[PDB]
């Protein structure tokens, strides 16, 4: 767990951070937490978060510092998707199960593990996790499409068929879908 | 669709500050002095001889009471600076058919009077498919003072927040119907007529108070033309491909 | 089918945090010193000469008290950091024929004002099979403050949560007619002027209150077309061909 | 009995973790699991009901661990499903018993233990199994074509008519009836 | 008398218990007893009653247990009915007078006894137990074909015409009137 409470000063802050990250303002929101307090573990994180998405050589080392916190799976996590970026999938997936291990609810965590094994070949435990993060969505609308070419990659096109159905899927996404099955592999 | 779900967004941030000082004492031996600051000396009477004081002496109740005993000389202080904040958030929701009144409260009722989250509203649904809105939110929660002799006892008073108002919007729009920005200082200093003009031994006597207040509202409406859910839906409950 | 089943489906969850602390002490011996935090040295008054304090020291009820007399030394102290959670549930059912209101309670009437579960509703079929819903639910309990003077004594207050609307439905479909997310935070903070600031010791000259509050809530409806369990029919009652 | 109750905080939770279960979602459901405190006797069994369907390698360790717990019926139980899986009905047979007689008014136990009897040989016993758990269950939907692929192979052909009529069996269950009379055997 | 009540939690299980064995349900009334505590005087007698209907072999014991309690009316009268099922009317008739004595006002055990009687030659005596067991039953069902079918082999045909009449009886059950008659002998 995370024992620790910010303020009602500086956590109002923190709903602006967020606001701005999810709309599409991150430098601004990394702008926001420069001027919250460094070393705070939930800015510690979201400034990481901000630095792996913009490019920044930074995040790395924010993730690293964060992994022996309670900011635990989210640095896993981090460290997982950048070296996702650079294409070492081999230390992706393994840390990729870390956090899905350790917070396992998380449906981002799950979908970004099942691509991660679908890219190292373990095509049954990617099966697994893309199951499990579409469960956990609502329905989904990256993990239908990330099981749907996990089927075009096997083969099974009565199979994605019926998943064309269940879902009630579009053309609109069976053009993604096939671009991504072309992408796996 | 003919049926609307209302979606109501009710803020309110408010700060506030406060300060105080005063100072009062006494001594004794052979002579006698007092300073007693405004108020702080009505307790205590003196006798007709002169020979001592014949009262106890009191303290301030709203501040930091700080006393030196120290033989011949006796002291008190009355301090304080201090500060608030306060935060409220309500997103209410309601639906109802084109036409049709609906009501919801989500407070209680004491000795009856209601309060807390209420919120009324009546939507209309135009032919050009625009929503007309009759809406009256109200946000209110129990403030504690004065009394009644009918109808109740010691009845607490209600801090208040309400709108009524009507307007027009199409499905998904949105409206600020109501704001404010409010702000409010008050000052007092007293002070001996000479000595409380000496540049650094004068705040010894002197006595101050300063209360100040600042708040800002916001109500936003926003109507959605909705459907039933499918008989087979589960139902609403509370407890490259990568996400990028 | 002319005859309607409705289901209400009613679900709150709430939670709620505490927090406070407040110093005072006392010296005695030669000299004599005190500090008493915003309210706690009401109780006291000193005499005329100085030579002691005049009156006993009381607790504050609300939270965890600890006191310490050392001989000259004598301290008080106040500290909580508390929590709570509330769950409540309620799927209250009854049937009605068309056109035909309906009325049922599960609470009770106090000195007489109802409470507890209500549901009054009007289910009305129409020629295409969907069903409109005229309904009014309610939940509510005792809540304990406040007194009259006529009608009763010491009567309680109610922790109400009631809607009322009217919707359109088909045989099976839900709406979710009303919901609600609150959140409410207050703080304050009182120091003395300059020792309140020091970075370690500030602590004991200061003084905090902090309470928050959490509230969710959901009000769901379903209609079912019914019919009569059949004469020979065992009633309702309370107390590879595997499974997979 | 079991003298172990959790709190309105992790107890919530677990109603999550059972909708979860029925909405075809145990994977989900297990990560929420994971999430739970494990050692937990309930997030233990519940756990293990998601390894056996899902077939991870681990839920007979889970039913084994049980077994010596509160939780005695359901790992006797899930050690027995998991003998049907294997094909070995003979200790099978035995577990289904033992779980039956522990907690006997579980519909599911009485009708997987007949099934197994059936399987076995046991008809007399098999017969005995079928009507507990068809009387157990408000009319029954597995049990009722249980007892009456159990006469199907027996023969009596009128004695499933009526069954056919008390029941008010439709030919959509005839098919599926048929299917596991010749699957029985 | 019987000095045991049991509680409201067990006690409430037990009018379960009763309807399942009403409701034909007798096996998943067997399950419901044996998840309550055995040893229970109710609960043996439940038991015994569906051993002794569903033809297990332990209603004998536990029949003869319950001699020795409170439940011992009931107790003897299961015994009786056991030889009767063995056909062994001597010791059967022994039986039912001493359960019909220790507990007069039972209707089934004087409809019982009389039929034992019947079958084995006090005429006199079962007539005066089948009359016993028809007043003490509102009109009778069993007791008034019982008592028709006992002047019918005593060759009273006008006296069973004025039963006819004043029983209102129906050729329904004229017809099993004469089967049952025919059984008796």
């Amino acid at each position: 767990e995370c024992s620790q409470q910010l303020g009602q000063e500086q956590e109002l802050q923190m709903n602006m951070v967020r606001d701005m990250i999810r709309e599409g303002r991150l430098h601004a929101a990394l702008a926001n937490l420069e001027s919250m307090p460094p070393g705070l573990l939930d800015v510690r994180e979201e400034r990481a978060l901000i630095l792996r998405r913009i490019g920044d050589p930074r995040a790395r080392a924010e993730y690293q510092a964060l992994l022996e916190t309670c900011k635990a799976p989210e640095a896993h996590h981090g460290l997982g998707l950048l070296a996702l970026r650079n294409g070492d999938s081999a230390r992706a997936v393994l840390e990729l199960r870390e956090a899905a291990r350790l917070r396992p609810t998380e449906s981002r965590f799950r979908n970004d593990l099942g691509v991660a094994l679908l890219k190292r070949g373990d095509r049954v435990g990617a099966r697994f996790e893309f199951i499990t993060a579409l469960e956990l969505q609502q329905g989904g609308k990256l993990p239908a499409t990330n099981l749907l070419g996990l089927l075009y990659l096997q083969g099974d096109r009565e199979d994605a068929q019926r998943l064309i159905e269940r879902l009630q899927l579009d053309a609109r996404d069976i053009r993604a879908a096939e671009a991504r099955a072309r992408s796996w592999g | 669709p003919n049926q609307v779900q209302t979606d109501i967004r009710f803020v309110e941030v408010s700060r506030s500050k406060l300060k105080q000082a005063s100072t009062s004492f006494v001594r004794r031996g052979g002579n006698l002095w007092v300073l007693g600051a405004p108020g702080s000396l009505g307790d205590i009477k003196v006798n007709a001889d002169g020979s001592g004081l014949g009262g106890t002496f009191g303290t301030g109740s709203s501040g930091f009471n700080l006393i030196f005993g120290g033989g011949k000389w006796l002291s008190f202080m009355n301090a304080l600076e201090g500060s608030g904040f306060a935060y409220t958030l309500a997103r209410p929701s309601l639906v109802a058919m084109s036409g049709q009144s609906a009501s919801f409260l989500a407070g209680g009722e004491f000795p009856y009077k209601e309060f807390g989250i209420r919120l009324t509203l009546t939507p209309t649904v135009m032919n050009n498919r625009r929503i007309a809105l009759k809406v009256a939110p109200e946000v209110s929660e129990l403030d504690y003072s004065a009394g009644i002799q009918s109808g109740g006892v010691a009845v607490p008073a209600l801090r208040v927040r309400r709108t009524d108002t009507s307007v027009m919007l199409a499905d998904g729009e949105s409206f600020v119907i109501s704001g404010l920005t409010s702000s409010n200082s008050v000052s007092n200093v007293d002070k001996f007529p000479w000595l409380g003009d000496i540049p650094i031994l004068g705040a010894f006597f002197r006595s101050t108070k300063l209360d100040k207040d600042d708040r800002e509202l916001l109500m936003i409406v926003t109507p959605h033309l909705v459907q039933p859910l499918a008989a087979d839906a589960q139902l609403p409950d509370l407890p490259t491909g990568l996400s990028d």
